[PDB]
């Protein structure tokens, strides 16, 4: 018999075709994406304020509740409901690397404070992550065990 | 607050094949409005006159340290017509 244990994946996949953005995402362009808003994901610049009814005017506006929280903060069962969805978390996971959030209007990030309604283009940042890797399939053996 | 539509609704039912006169419908969102919230744009308190008065300021502030520093090397020449010329007599002595 023969060995195969530690030595090669390097002349390898520090490949180009991952960083991906235009084609693939081009060839399914034109519908209308699925139930999904901000949660919440432009950006500003200050507040001309000072820290307190901070409380006042950022959770008052967060005054009146939608009518179902959808699709991003799931947290505790066990493992094969990675395997047949009740729940969420696929069509927004696939593969991550490139994984390509709803967004709107690139937001002119950052600005002032209060609110329109959402337009997103099309996509790319590097989520450059693998290894809790996208998920929903999991236990505690083998990474208290890379420990 | 309801736009006036003197029509209410009408039926002739939906073949996918036999599409004609082709219109586009209003799309709306499946979630309820009251989260569609209000339109707000808040001003930035520096105003467009509150920044020229700040950077006159600064403006007016360089200017004097600009000043300061002509004036120390305003002295320069008097320097070297001052330090230079008691040696042009002293050579001469020679």
């Amino acid at each position: 018999l023969t060995q195969l244990t530690l030595r090669d994946a390097m002349g390898t996949i520090c490949h180009s075709s991952l960083l991906d953005v235009e084609a693939t995402l081009v060839a399914l362009r034109q519908q209308h994406l699925d139930r999904q808003c901000y949660f919440g994901v432009y950006v500003a610049e200050g507040t001309e304020d000072t820290l307190d009814v901070q409380m006042g005017r950022f959770m008052e506006t967060w005054a009146d509740m939608m009518p179902h929280h959808p699709h991003w903060v799931n947290e505790h069962l066990t493992i094969l409901q990675f395997i047949a969805p009740s729940n969420p978390r696929l069509r927004f996971e696939l593969n991550p690397a490139f994984d390509f959030f709803v967004a709107p209007g690139d937001v002119d990030l950052p600005g002032p404070q209060r609110p329109p309604e959402a337009m997103p283009t099309v996509n790319a940042t590097l989520r450059i992550i693998n290894g809790n890797i996208p998920v929903p399939l999991c236990p505690i053996s083998f990474r208290d065990c890379r420990g | 607050m309801d736009p006036y539509c003197p029509f209410d609704a009408l039926d002739v039912w939906e073949h996918r094949r036999f599409i004609v006169a082709d219109s586009r419908n209003f799309i709306t969102p499946e979630f309820p409005r009251d989260f569609w919230m209000s339109p707000v744009f808040n001003l930035p308190r520096e105003t467009a006159a509150e920044q020229v008065v700040v950077l006159q300021a600064q403006r007016t502030a360089a200017a004097a340290a600009l000043e300061n520093a002509a004036m120390q090397a305003a002295e320069l020449p008097v320097d070297i017509e001052r330090r230079l010329r008691p040696i042009e007599r002293n050579v001469h002595e020679i």
